[PDB]
């Protein structure tokens, strides 16, 4: 299966968050680093099943503005349409 | 019919017939034929098909939103292997946009 880890305390911008996802989810080099792009990768790229472990979520919200929650929402929406995703918020 | 998978041909087809060309299948249909995105096996299981027709939520508001308008997208310039970064985007009232940089930027084409 695929495992992805986000260390929330190291996230200091919405760009850091997209770069971490790029690496952790083995995203294409063209990855657009936006919500449209992430959904595209979750639904037509990424390997399943996927375990997303999001540590220090609250700290990652501080320097991402609305970014962290918008991102989490896309993964929840992916899991709502059948993608096999386990999200661990610690 | 021959594959139509270019920005211009798919845009004119959409505008003219109000439907995608028949070489497009949605991601759920693809999945029913055994597409496994991380394997990049689309052309093996569905020769000459491209992913297209799925809902495009427009979450960041980069395309013009209006009550009642829904958006859909489709892959452009795909032949086989892993998917690329080109997409055409088309609305329920037939406005057409494209992106060649994986949704960073969009250009209005119809």
């Amino acid at each position: 299966m695929k495992k992805a880890v986000i260390n929330g305390e190291q996230i200091r911008s919405i760009s850091d968050l997209h770069q971490t996802l790029k690496k952790e989810l083995a995203l294409p080099e063209y990855y657009g680093e936006n919500l449209a792009a992430l959904w595209d990768c979750l639904t037509g790229w990424v390997e399943y099943p996927l375990v997303l472990e999001w540590r220090q979520f609250e700290q990652s919200k501080q320097l991402t503005e609305n970014g962290a929650e918008s991102v989490l929402q896309v993964f929840r929406e992916a899991k709502a349409e059948g993608c096999d995703i386990t999200i661990i918020l610690s | 019919a021959q594959v139509i998978n270019t920005f211009d041909g798919v845009a004119d087809y959409l505008q003219t017939y109000h439907k995608l060309p028949d070489n497009y299948i949605t991601a759920s249909e693809a999945q029913a034929l055994g597409w496994v995105a991380s394997k990049g096996n689309l052309a093996d299981v569905a020769p000459g098909k491209s992913i297209g027709g799925d809902i495009f939520s427009n979450r960041e508001g980069k395309l013009p939103g209006k009550s009642g308008r829904t958006w859909r997208e489709a892959d452009i310039n795909y032949t086989s292997g892993f998917r690329n970064s080109d997409r055409i985007l088309y609305s329920s009232d037939w406005l057409i946009y494209k992106t060649t940089d994986h949704y960073q930027t969009f250009t209005k084409i119809r």
